[PDB]
């Protein structure tokens, strides 16, 4: 069975940093392309990171390019984001999403609707 | 058995009848272009529907230019999983990819941009070129003209981002506006020239949900896209 | 004698070549045609069939250039072939041409093209295409000023037929068909080029924020091939029209000529065989052939 | 309401998908193998039909 | 109480997959291993079925065996007699993107659908002899992506909605909704007594419906990816599952969980389509590769391939005697293997 557990999150000061991990199951990790996505109180499911399936190609979201550092462990089936100077604006569930077919950088895991290929996402809330 | 041969040259001749059916409806085919409109909800891809039409799962807009056939699509009432019926327009002439460029906040440009990435690395979708409609540019105008929502703020790479020397913008827009509008389309450029393999060629054009010229930019595009494939057959390109 | 053995072991190795060859790529077009709905597959098929017949032709020639006798009655059978050699060349230079065409009426008129091409589109065209060709290759049979008078009891193309007919074959048939060529390439590459230059900008646009000699040398292997197909032998007809007292027909018979009839060894390696869709079928059946 | 609603309805299907008669693999395994070797014969694609009887011809 | 609920999930879905390890005294590979294996059959294209102009993405093979129906993105419906390759008939559909059709048992009718949402039902033997539109099933919220009669009156259709739906024709209503799949259901597989049907739904999952209960019987998760294929073993007690990881999983309805997985590493596109022969030895299914490969359904090794297809593979299916089968492709051609 397809599964995804995010682990670490809870209430940090902003400027802080925040080691996200994502235990993958049920499935050969390193091959398919691994990514974050987060869903703001009140605002939709945002693309936040992508890993490739070999690690050698990442991309970040604009608001988050040389903040965070997403990373993965084909070795212990683990996909890791790397928060650090956390702001305000970043509080959101952060869903460790999985895109569809292995073997393809094409990915349709921002989908609104329930994605099967999404674990069930820890809270990061960041306050004063 | 002479009532089996019978049957048999009765099915024959409904055979032939079938031919000859789908050989009228080849030349009809063959001489239709379809095409795929699609977009962020919250983009003007609707408001573009209505100017060329001017429950179910899909919507045919009919339009002609210059006594060619188009068949629009808009894929209406389908859930945002586009990964499988989206395979189903690998032979459509293009797909109409409408992007709200001033729908950066959440971030549906950012959305828009993955969207747009998805399907040109889609597997199936690398024989079909995509018409990339950069809607609501008089919107991202007023924005960025008269508002401090900086774009780099979402888009960090664009501090560092200078207007190329080939553009060509209207005359009489702001420097800041068409600097934001060329670093929107090469920020959809990033897909579409990294694969380099020349089978499908992206189309970047700006536009406003109510340009009449939009049905004359999906025509010119169709004719680069069957020329360029012409070209590439023949070794050309 | 040493020298027409020498020629007539060269066509029979040219002629086992072309015949090849082109059987080759007439097979391979025939299955794509089974596999494929491309009409310009249908011109390319007439091309690998007009090449066949022309090696099958040759090789109706190699009886003569070897050792054998000749008589005086022998000019109907002889100026028979020769007229049947010309039609196989036509046919092969009109192929080319109606290939051209449908490639320059694709990119010209990318809508238009789909609508008007169909099957009995190119069905008439080739047709025509062949009446046209026979009409051309037979037509010193019956015009009088064409045949050479005087036969010798020799076969060869200029021993039955008169240089006035390759001059005429020239005026209206292969120079106007080399100019439209060239125009038809000309503006094909003038549309490659711009289309060529928008896709460097978008790419190196989407690089900076993040060659265009490919339709140059297409147009120029194309068109070269067509020209040193016949042009020299038809320059130096001409030539032979105008002198006095001149005797190029020897090398214009043995050594110019062939560069057109190995053109139709070029030919199907360009058309056909530089078709990505043609090399797969070859390789399905070279699959195929290693299979069992 | 429905983000709840979805875990009660996954909860109480789970519940029924539990209290099912499960079987042990082995006895399933030699079902499968019963079935095709008793039809064996009777699969035109598994065994060489032929060439009279098929209609393919 | 959401923690809660998600605390209970995850232990209810623990105990089951002890009871499963329970069940796993033996594996079907080590059983089966003193089996005599099928060897090499080589299936040849018989028939070539042209004339469709777009992609071809459904096939039904009828129950006569004779006559089966096809389904291209050209808005055409095609029958074709597949002995002597005579079209007998060539329905045009008033929408062109449609992804399913089915062909009734008896043969009176043929049911077809697509991105439009609606499972359009054609009734073959009209009186007038023309084929027309009997009944348009619009109730459903997503593409139909599959579709199959239970008889000349009941329907089961997939969704894009993520839920299948068993349709009263005369009525055109949904007589029961299926409910529980995550994702978008693909495929459809009717069971040999038309008492169950699964289906796979793009969450990696395979659940089991009862028709006449209308509920979750069971449910499978043993593949990795989206499910694009589901066909019932020819006893009924297990079935074959195609998903995008470039695998197949048999499962069993009364073991409830995989017994063995069809896969080897030159593999690695995604699944469109799985069948059976008739006794069930041999697990055909298309591959996103251009080619189609014949699975021993007990050794776990490829029987046979089928490389005649110049495109994607889209559907397969065995003729219900077994005497031939029949993949169609993005090509627009349908080939006849026996
Ligand atoms: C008109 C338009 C539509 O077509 C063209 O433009 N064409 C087509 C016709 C071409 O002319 C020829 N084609 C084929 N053999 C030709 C000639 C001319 N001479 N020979 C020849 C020489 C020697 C011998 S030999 C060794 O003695 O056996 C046998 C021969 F047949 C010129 C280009």
């Amino acid at each position: 069975q397809v599964q995804l557990q995010e682990s670490g999150g809870g209430l940090v000061q902003p400027g802080g940093s925040l080691r996200l991990s994502c235990a993958a199951s049920g499935f050969t990790f390193s091959n398919y392309k691994m990514n974050w996505v987060r869903q703001a109180p009140g605002k939709g499911l945002e693309w936040v990171s992508d890993i490739s399936q070999s690690g050698a190609s990442i991309s970040y979201t604009g608001s988050v390019k040389g903040r965070f550092t997403i990373s993965r462990d084909n070795a212990k089936n683990t996909l890791y984001l790397q928060m650090n100077s956390l702001k305000p604006e970043d509080t959101a569930v952060y869903y460790c999403a999985r895109c569809p077919a292995p073997f393809t950088r094409d990915c349709f895991d921002v989908t609104s609707t329930t994605y099967a290929y999404r674990g069930q996402g820890t809270q990061v809330t960041v306050s004063s | 058995t002479e009532d089996q041969r019978n049957e048999e040259k009765a099915q024959r001749e409904a055979n032939k009848k079938i031919e000859k059916q789908l050989q009228k409806d080849k030349q009809v085919y063959r001489a239709t272009h379809r095409l795929l409109l699609l977009g962020a909800g919250e983009s003007g891809k609707n408001t573009i529907v209505k100017q060329m039409r001017i429950t179910s799962g899909i919507f045919e807009t009919k339009f002609q230019v210059d006594k060619v056939n188009f068949h629009m699509f808009d894929v209406g009432a389908q859930r945002d999983e586009r990964r499988k019926w989206i395979q189903c327009f690998n032979d459509v002439t293009a797909i109409i990819f409408v992007v709200a460029s001033s729908s950066y906040n959440t971030n549906r440009l950012q959305a828009a941009l993955k969207l747009f990435d998805s399907i040109w690395n889609n597997k199936w979708l690398r024989d079909t070129s995509v018409i990339l409609f950069l809607n609501k540019q008089d919107l991202l105008a007023e924005k960025v003209l008269a508002g401090k929502s900086k774009i780099e703020d979402y888009f960090p790479e664009f501090a560092r981002y200078t207007t190329p020397e080939d553009a060509t913008p209207e005359p009489g827009e702001d420097p800041r506006v068409t600097r934001a509008k060329y670093f929107i389309r090469d920020e959809f450029l990033r897909i579409s020239t990294a694969s380099g393999d020349g089978r499908h060629y992206c189309y970047p054009h700006f536009t406003c949900s109510v340009d009449t010229e939009n049905i004359r930019r999906v025509f010119n595009d169709c004719r680069d896209i069957i020329q360029r494939m012409h070209l590439r057959q023949y070794e050309l390109l | 004698m040493e020298s027409s053995f020498s020629f007539g072991v060269i066509l029979a190795v040219l002629a086992s070549l072309i015949i090849a060859t082109n059987t080759l790529v007439a097979v391979a077009v025939l299955l794509l045609i089974h596999k494929n709905d491309g009409v310009s597959l249908c011109f390319t098929l007439n091309l690998a069939v007009a090449d066949t017949l022309i090696g099958v032709a040759i090789s109706g020639l190699l009886t003569d250039q070897l050792s054998s006798p000749s008589r005086p009655t022998q000019k109907t059978l002889c100026s028979l072939r020769m007229a049947f050699v010309t039609s196989s060349a036509a046919a092969s230079v009109l192929t080319v041409m109606l290939i051209t065409f449908d490639r320059y009426l694709a990119i010209k008129q990318p809508f238009r093209y789909l609508k008007i091409m169909s099957g009995f589109v190119a069905g008439a065209c080739i047709a025509g295409l062949w009446l046209v060709s026979y009409l051309i290759g037979f037509l010193p049979l019956g015009i009088p000023m064409f045949q050479q008078t005087a036969y010798k009891g020799q076969c060869s193309f200029f021993a039955v037929f008169h240089p006035h007919f390759v001059l005429t074959l020239s005026c209206v048939g292969f120079f106007p068909a080399m100019l439209l060529f060239v125009f038809f390439y000309c503006d094909m590459l003038k549309i490659a080029s711009m289309h060529s230059q928008q896709i460097r900008k978008m790419e190196h646009a989407g690089a900076m924020a993040g060659s265009d000699f490919k339709a140059l040398r297409t147009v120029s292997v194309l068109i070269g091939s067509f020209a040193l197909s016949w042009t020299p032998f038809l320059i130096t007809g001409i030539v032979q029209v105008a002198c006095q007292e001149c005797h190029l027909y020897l090398v214009l018979e043995r050594y110019l000529w062939l560069l057109g009839v190995g053109n139709s060894l070029l030919n199907p390696l360009i058309y056909a065989y530089w078709q990505k869709e043609v090399r797969l079928q070859l390789y399905h059946m070279a699959l195929g052939v290693k299979k069992v | 309401t429905a983000s709840i609603a979805q875990a009660r309805k996954l909860v109480e299907q789970l519940k029924m998908e539990a209290n099912i008669d499960r079987i042990k693999v082995s006895k399933a395994a030699a079902d499968l193998m019963a079935y095709c070797e008793a039809h064996a014969k009777e699969d035109p694609l598994l065994t060489p039909v032929p060439a009279s009887e098929n209609p393919f011809r | 109480e959401l923690d809660q609920l998600r605390q209970e999930a995850e232990q209810l879905k623990n105990q089951i997959r002890d009871a499963r390890k329970a069940c796993a005294d033996a594996t079907l590979s080590q059983i089966t291993n003193n089996i005599d294996p099928v060897g090499r059959i080589q299936m040849r294209t018989r028939r070539t079925l042209r004339g469709h102009l777009a992609k071809i993405y459904a096939m039904h093979w009828g129950t006569d065996s004779r006559l089966l129906v096809s389904a291209s993105q050209d808005g055409k419906l095609i029958i074709w007699d597949s002995y002597t390759t005579n079209k007998v008939h060539a329905i045009p559909l008033r929408s062109s993107w449609v992804m399913t059709c089915a062909y009734a048992p008896s043969g009176n009718y043929v049911a077809c659908g697509g991105l439009d949402n609606i499972c359009s039902i054609y009734n073959l033997k009209t009186r007038e002899g023309n084929v027309r539109v009997s009944r348009e099933l619009a109730g459903h919220t997503g593409y139909l992506s599959c579709c199959r009669f239970l008889d000349d009156n009941q329907i089961v259709t997939s969704s894009g909605d993520t839920t299948c739906a068993l349709w009263d024709i005369e009525t055109g209503q949904q007589t029961t909704t299926f409910t529980g799949h995550t994702g978008d259901v693909m495929s459809l597989s009717l069971a040999p007594d038309t008492r169950l049907f699964v289906s796979g739904a793009c969450d990696a999952s395979a659940k089991l419906w009862d028709v006449r209960e209308g509920m979750c019987r069971q449910t499978f998760t043993g593949h990795e990816s989206d499910i694009n294929a589901i066909c019932f073993f020819p006893n009924g007690n297990a079935f074959a599952t195609g998903s995008d990881d470039a695998t197949c999983r048999l499962f069993d309805l009364r073991a409830d969980q995989e017994l063995m997985t069809y896969s080897h590493d030159n593999i690695i596109c995604g699944i469109t389509s799985v069948s059976f022969s008739k006794s069930g030895r041999l697990l055909l299914a298309g591959y996103d590769d251009f080619n189609c490969n014949v699975w021993d359904a007990l050794k776990a090794d490829r029987a046979g391939v089928l490389a005649g297809h110049d495109n994607r593979v889209s559907c397969l299916g065995v003729t219900d005697d077994g005497m031939a089968v029949a993949t169609g492709s993005w090509d627009s051609f349908l080939k006849i293997w026996n």
